[PDB]
């Protein structure tokens, strides 16, 4: 089964257009940045807001958002289904439903 | 430029 989350190059616009619908706090996707290219964005929606987080990179190659760092995006996208992607919120990472 | 909740600018 494909990952439901990859959404390959869309335009941060439609990202939020998209999430704003679903009606799940966590709903979230994966998406190839158009403002920098060869960087990840990572955007969810929670209560009525819709959020966009940069996936960081160390000088190791791994993936982060904040501390924790992954080897690929499978793992931190795994890991922040229980482990909140904000600081100031809890938000824990749930599949899109369609 | 774009925001991200992660970055601070």
């Amino acid at each position: 089964k494909p990952h439901p989350w990859f959404f390959g190059k869309i335009p941060r616009a439609k990202a939020e257009e998209m999430l704003s619908k679903q009606r799940h706090d966590g709903a979230f996707l994966i998406r190839e940045s158009e403002s920098a290219p060869g960087d990840f964005s990572l955007s969810v929606k929670f209560g009525n807001d819709v959020q966009h987080f940069k996936v960081l990179r160390d000088g190791a190659g791994k993936y982060f958002l904040w501390v924790v760092k992954f080897n690929s995006l499978n793992e931190l996208v795994d890991y922040h289904r229980s482990t909140s992607v904000s600081r100031n919120q809890q938000i824990f990472l749930r599949d899109i439903e369609q | 430029k774009p925001f991200y909740v992660n970055v601070e600018f």
